[PDB]
């Protein structure tokens, strides 16, 4: 049973309506199922432990028995009259609301009390590493004590109550074994209150540490089910939400990104220059679109973000072409009639809006750093919005210069300030971008081995690629973490892949002389580096031309392997290299024993 | 370390005590007590 | 491990053209090597007694150290500086 | 009850102080509460499973019953005489210390034993993905076997014991259903020992996966309470400790950062040059402070860190002004009399200390990379300390050049090596920095919408801004993760904000014609992108001029929403887009069924 | 007991063979141990809660009692005949397979049902932060309701069932206290079904929050045992696997990295130029090895990776030396006879392979960005493999230019395209690299204070240094997180170190006048910044010349402290600064009360 | 796959066995056993 206890308000006959939460002057009795007593007992148990320090310091008020907050009522206990009717409990143990209040504020008040002392006990305890993980190692008690008698700073609490803290301590550190009163010798065994827990944390030499290897697994299992690593290369529309894209604002360096390497950025590849004009704040400036191609951020295929083009440390040659100086650098949109990459001359450019200029010309924004005047780090920045560009077939964001007077000097300059580190930040997660289009769902499998070397590094913050990369990256840490894809152990991961290579290379051999019986020693090893190359750089699985990894099978395969692989690790997964791991722990205890030996001499 | 006597079953400077870690019993108390909504009830 | 021979390659290049100098224990520079302990470039700092790297920054005014010993040939880098100081 | 069991010392009745732990030669009997038997049973259960492999290989020693390590003593069981008195347990089940030792080293020894085999069983099991997540899919057993008879490398253990591993396997993979002996046909149902657990992990088509959606929530709940996301925009002094700042060493590019964009960096904006001198290592060098403003790291407002100015790949024009070559680049402090930004000429600069020079002039540190000689990657580096600058009102760290002889050539150069990538690393977490002052506590709400575009990116490693950014970043991953702030589901997050916008826009309408009744469809949508823009780039909420996000309400609001939102997710939160998610899983099982079909033909 | 139930197939006498899983027409009865009923009850309990909404909307089918899926069989219940023999259970409660199916698909079907409604209830609940964390704060109900009557968008479900959702709600938000029918007034106490859980999550003013502080500890404990932070500075060979290196592809900028600062990169420091030739694709090009030293990636000491040298935004002076234009930039290997750094002239270079050229000369790859033509972002890229360089003592990877015709113009150019951002990605984790050699195991302690300032930042992706950095980094977040290494609390971490400094400085004082009695106030403070400097920048502990941190004791010491420190935190660790933390929470509730006050007026 | 006979209740090459995954029962042993200090006791 569970929930609050109910009782037949109509008396005797208890039906699915003659019940009612048995409330009263104390609040409502909620049932205390077996396991929920484990907690409140485990919590109180950790407080009772500090008994010797509560009396010493006259705080506290006696040991807290959980049997002081409960009661022994009886009735039907469920979550609702209907279902509570199927849990007739007699003399169960319930805790009334007003009690659920004290057991709370008591464990809270006492928790402070101890939390404090417990902190002093520690700066003194750990102040001599009472924990080794291979074999033993003593340190003659006299010295030890006479030593901490020093180190411990005058405001601890282990100097005001030595054997009032010691008695608390003995129950937390199975290192300190108190000398028995009637034989005046230790005990071999150490009996700290955490008897079992402390036994099951020792780094057992057979397998690393059960508490470790156990969690590193349940931890990975969490992720595997959580983010949705499963279904990682699913071939079908998936809401961007399914990718929980967060804290995702990637930055670049355009005016370098080739147009074909990333759809969201077209260029004005035209013969001559395209000097246009525009009255901005009265003054008339001339946008240039200089000698080179001047790659500009396209506006369509640009998920309403927060574009913030930073222009700093980048050269600013106002020294040579004086034409450049005087011009306030500024991010400006450019609506063109004919599609760009077909826009020849000025009459082609519909209009030009200065979405964000920089007050003060190019001769205050400068700063000489050895001849080559740089740009005082400043951030121009628009706030592009999907629909502010409705209809408008062609429009481009360009972080240019806005020259107040074009001249012969700036005839080979080309004032694109795009060489600066632009940082787009998708401000509306629901919508992603792929191959130049804005969508609401991705098709994972499509984005695999479909980008090129740099059609990946040039991805646009929160676009399929960047999403089908953030995803693999989780799955990449589950294998990297739990599975042993980094040793000659032909693990579950590199194993799922090997079975694909076989089934694959086996049918490609079917029909024709079949002169080559499948290899296997070579297949195991080829798939080992395939699974390994993945854990290594999760990204690669997106680039066209990557051995194994990019065939449709793998990944879809890998994950579902790694999947079941985590759901069976056992507990002693740590047996892997638990030999050198062990031998390394003995190595430490031998060096730490060496320490105790000095504590033992210096302070005799 | 001044002698106490009864407050607690052990004296610190008491006769034959012994600091001596054993890889076997990693000291512990109770930190990870579960209280999260679903798990506490 | 002492020095890391990338440090010693900075000793000789600071001694090919003598920049180094010799600092004493009271953090004052001298040119005699008899009262001097610290040796700079001024990239790296080495006390001449224990002969270990101390601080990659110079201004040996901000270095903490505890060593005490005498006799330390190589004086050869010290001798190479005053020849190359001309 | 819990803890070690206690019986009184003198005998007769047990009065506190009359009760001592019932130490025995074997050890002290510690009680084995109901739940703690669940673990040791669940641990032993996972070992017994491997029974068929223990006999086959003559290791092991029979099935391990947990009832072999316990006993049936009876007495009072608590943590201390006082509280143990309230737990009279009769014939409880306790495990003695020396036993708590075997149940430990047995589960450890056996755990190794199985951990090994269990690894072989796997490279063979996952080596044919026995796990699908939508509908079924078989693969005629003959083929399957005759297939793995191949792939499996000659050193497995699934080839030496086929149906000795198979029997272990059948209990772990409800995929392999053994053919019943007396009807020689499968069973429809599959009965693996993990009957329930395996049932509750299947990706249930109604809602993603209970095991997933459940954890992704408890996981987020952990963080929410842990780091202290709650109280994220609290308006009152908070110890830096409350922000657990760790692994926090940010790097820049000064000599570019405007002085007003980040208090910790002032500049010598003076008319002419300020050539000073200083005997460094005998030789006399001249610090320049050349033509431009030469931005220098201020020393006050500089949390005793580890400044490490790297100067590499950056230009080094010793080719033109020969003056530059021969000068050993070096980070140098500069104490000025009159405050900088008021320091006109040489007589103003008190002194100049070469805190770290680079041995060997500027013509060995070079390296030609196409005409423009660069700087061989090298790191100069001070170790600034709060108090080494006590009293000293003005002092600045400057990574300049130290020219051995100033000339006409270096009259427009300005040797500030600050254009290099400097990396400050706060070496003393307790102290933070804000607006130029060093403090011990932040006031969160103060740092919101108080920085500018770049008064953020120019923050100083472990300063309020960088702390009130590391914090939002956690809270940003709790929403990004648990809450669905990335779909049209007007989630709890974007909902907490909408209620603020209403209450806000509603009173701004009070008094005056109230010609505009609040919108709502427009408010819901405006707050959706507000909560969304946050998850996106957590930082923004610090920059002055961000719609919604920067009003005092939000955040303080958001978090406390997201807060309660996680504490109610239910379990089936995965119902979100659990349709396409499902349809994608069927998509995979259809492709994986396609695989089994080849395994089924190629190896008949 | 646990597992499936068995019964004596041979009847009466139940031996370790006369048993057999009691299967049948329903599947196999698996035992439902005490705790496993807690879950299925806790799951059903959370569904029954939504009873009032199931009837309202005619879905559901009555309350789901867990006692409808189980049974009361009796027999022996274990994991295998052998061990099941020691668990005679009478009238235990087992759930048959076919039932374990419904309790599953029911909780799944119902889970969807509620998951939906439960989402509507929320957008309305959190839409008025029903959760404060200090003191109370009301908001006159009328207003509140009449308010949400607005905000809530027309497609919720809290408008179609107000007090059908309200009744569900009252059990989840102890904020909404329903007015009692027979006294028509609230109740003071609030009785939500989550009575206890909700009591134990409140931010108790004594210590932050038990649910928080508790997890932040168990969380850290997980890591500490997991990754293997323990043994962090172990002095003995450790398989790279023990470091779970994943998602590890670091990028650089060679042609800048000094050869001695990173063994994996030697340079051709020769007097004149070394123009060689090579027929690549018919056309004959000349590799240059120009004026400067031209640092090249060495091939040995290069873990078979995926070298991808990006050349973009970097200068391309085809404007001056016309010689440069026309030459297709390309990454090329260079096998030399005599070891490099001893290779004087052309006759010395055995052969030169163009492992990856860039189609199209240097005058299409350009793009004018203000005079200085840059490189259109493109990625050349080899796939170096350990053994493809077997025997071959000397061979180097060089991303040079391949000039189609060397001239006088390119006599001081030196076409090394290495100034570009190269990104090596280890494609085979098992093998690491150290000091220039490829190995399979590291020796942790060796890599401490053994690298120089930049012999660290110049590390090669997945090399000891980068591994002994990824490791410290975990341990750095465990302390940063759990332990309070960021306040004057001389924590367990900075305490473990202090004891080393003492024992250390104490013996260095032994022998000789001992004129200096150890300090301690100065030692505590010195070790505090030592432990602090570590949490800060974990890396430092690798660099030669770091105070304290780099002595062999520390770290090996630190971790083992931090270790036991986490295994005792108590629960109320949050007591740290739980004063200002508290005062900040009251600060928020005072501001949130201010909000409710407007909701209370505007919508009267 | 050579016939065994009694060692274990099932032969591998036995009559009518059947590999056949069901999205319904995701194969899983016991990895996440909780042992952390507070939670184990
Ligand atoms: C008398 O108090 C002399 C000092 C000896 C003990 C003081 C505290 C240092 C030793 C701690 C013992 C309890 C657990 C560390
Ligand atoms: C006889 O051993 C022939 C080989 C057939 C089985 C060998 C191992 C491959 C199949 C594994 C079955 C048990 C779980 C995978």
């Amino acid at each position: 049973p569970t929930g609050k206890l109910w009782r037949p308000v109509g008396t005797s006959v208890a039906t699915i309506d003659s019940l009612a939460i048995v409330s009263d002057r104390f609040g409502q009795y909620s049932f205390v199922n077996e396991g929920m007593r484990e907690t409140f007992s485990k919590a109180l148990f950790d407080i009772n432990m500090w008994q010797p320090l509560f009396q010493a310091t006259k705080t506290g008020c006696g040991p807290i028995v959980l049997s002081s907050f409960t009661t022994t009522t009886s009735g039907y206990v469920g979550a609702t009259a209907g279902d509570a009717l199927d849990n007739p409990v007699t003399n169960g143990v319930f805790i009334s609301t007003v009690q659920i209040m004290n057991l709370q504020r008591t464990i809270a008040a006492r928790m402070r009390d101890v939390a404090l002392w417990q902190k002093h006990l520690d700066t003194a305890m750990t102040m001599l590493t009472p924990d080794i993980s291979a074999g033993s190692a003593s340190c003659n008690w006299k010295s030890l004590l006479a030593f901490a008698k020093d180190i411990l700073p005058l405001d601890n609490l282990c100097l005001t109550y030595p054997n009032e803290f010691y008695n608390v301590a003995i129950h937390r550190y199975p290192a300190l074994k108190p000398g028995n009163p009637d034989t005046k010798l230790p005990d071999a065994q150490a009996h700290p209150l955490g008897e079992v827990a402390g036994a099951f944390n020792a780094a057992t030499s057979e397998v690393g540490s059960l508490v470790g290897s156990s969690s590193t697994l349940s931890q990975a299992i969490s992720t595997m089910a959580g983010k949705d690593l499963d279904l990682i290369e699913a071939d079908t529309p998936l809401p961007v939400s399914v990718f929980t894209p967060s804290l995702a604002p990637r930055s670049y360096r355009p005016a370098f990104i080739k147009p074909e390497d990333a759809k969201w950025i077209a260029e004005f590849n035209n013969s001559s220059l395209i000097r246009k004009t525009l009255t901005y704040s009265g003054a008339t400036y001339t946008v240039q679109l200089g000698p080179g191609p001047t790659r500009v951020i396209d506006m369509n295929a640009m998920i309403d973000s927060v574009l913030t083009l930073d222009v700093s440390g980048t050269i600013l040659p106002y020294d040579t072409n004086p034409d450049l100086s005087t011009s306030v650098p500024a991010f400006v949109l450019i609506q063109t009639s004919v599609p760009i990459q077909q826009v020849t001359t000025a009459a082609n450019i519909t209009a030009i809006t200065v979405v964000s200029a920089a007050g003060a010309s190019a001769i205050n924004l400068a700063i000489n750093v050895r001849g080559q005047p740089r740009f005082n780090m400043l951030h121009l920045q628009a706030t592009f919005e999907r629909e502010t560009i409705t209809g408008i077939p062609y429009i481009y964001g360009l972080g240019t210069f806005l020259i107040p007077s074009p001249t012969s000097s700036s005839n080979f300059s080309n004032p694109t300030l795009m060489d600066g580190l632009l940082t787009v930040t998708p401000v509306l997660l629901r919508e992603t971008t792929y191959k130049g289009e804005v969508v609401d769902a991705i098709v994972p499998a499509t984005v695999m081995a479909n980008q090129t070397s740099e059609e990946v590094a040039s991805a646009l913050a929160n676009d399929a690629i960047v999403l089908v990369s953030n995803h693999l990256n989780k799955l990449a840490n589950v294998v990297g973490d739990a599975i042993p894809v980094a040793s000659r152990t032909d693990d579950s991961a590199t194993s799922a892949i090997v079975s694909r290579l076989a089934v694959q290379h086996k049918l490609s051999q079917v029909g024709q002389a079949s002169p080559t019986p499948p290899d296997y020693p070579l297949l195991w090893r080829r798939a080992k580096r395939a699974a390994s190359m993945f854990v290594s750089n999760p990204s690669l699985a997106l680039q066209v031309g990557i051995p194994v990894l990019t065939q449709s099978g793998m990944l879809s395969a890998l994950t579902s392997g790694v999947g079941t692989a985590l759901r069976t690790g056992s507990l002693g997964k740590g047996v892997t290299d638990a030999s050198e791991k062990l031998r390394a722990r003995q190595s430490l205890t031998v060096a730490k024993q060496a320490f105790f030996d000095q504590i033992g001499s210096l302070w005799p | 370390g001044n002698v106490q006597t009864s407050v607690n079953t052990y004296n610190i400077t008491g006769d034959g005590n012994s600091f001596t870690p054993t890889s076997d019993m990693t000291s512990t108390a109770a930190p990870a007590i579960d209280l999260k909504p679903g798990v506490l009830n | 491990l002492h020095m890391i021979p990338q440090v010693a390659h900075a000793m000789v290049r600071a001694a090919a053209a003598g920049r180094l100098t010799l600092y004493t224990r009271t953090r004052t520079e001298t040119t005699n090597f008899d009262h001097a302990e610290y040796v700079t470039c001024g990239r790296y700092t080495i006390c001449a007694f224990c002969l270990t790297t101390l601080a990659p920054h110079a201004n040996v005014k901000t270095i903490q150290d505890s060593h005490a010993c005498s006799r330390q040939p190589n004086e050869a880098i010290r001798s190479l500086v005053e020849v190359s100081d001309k």
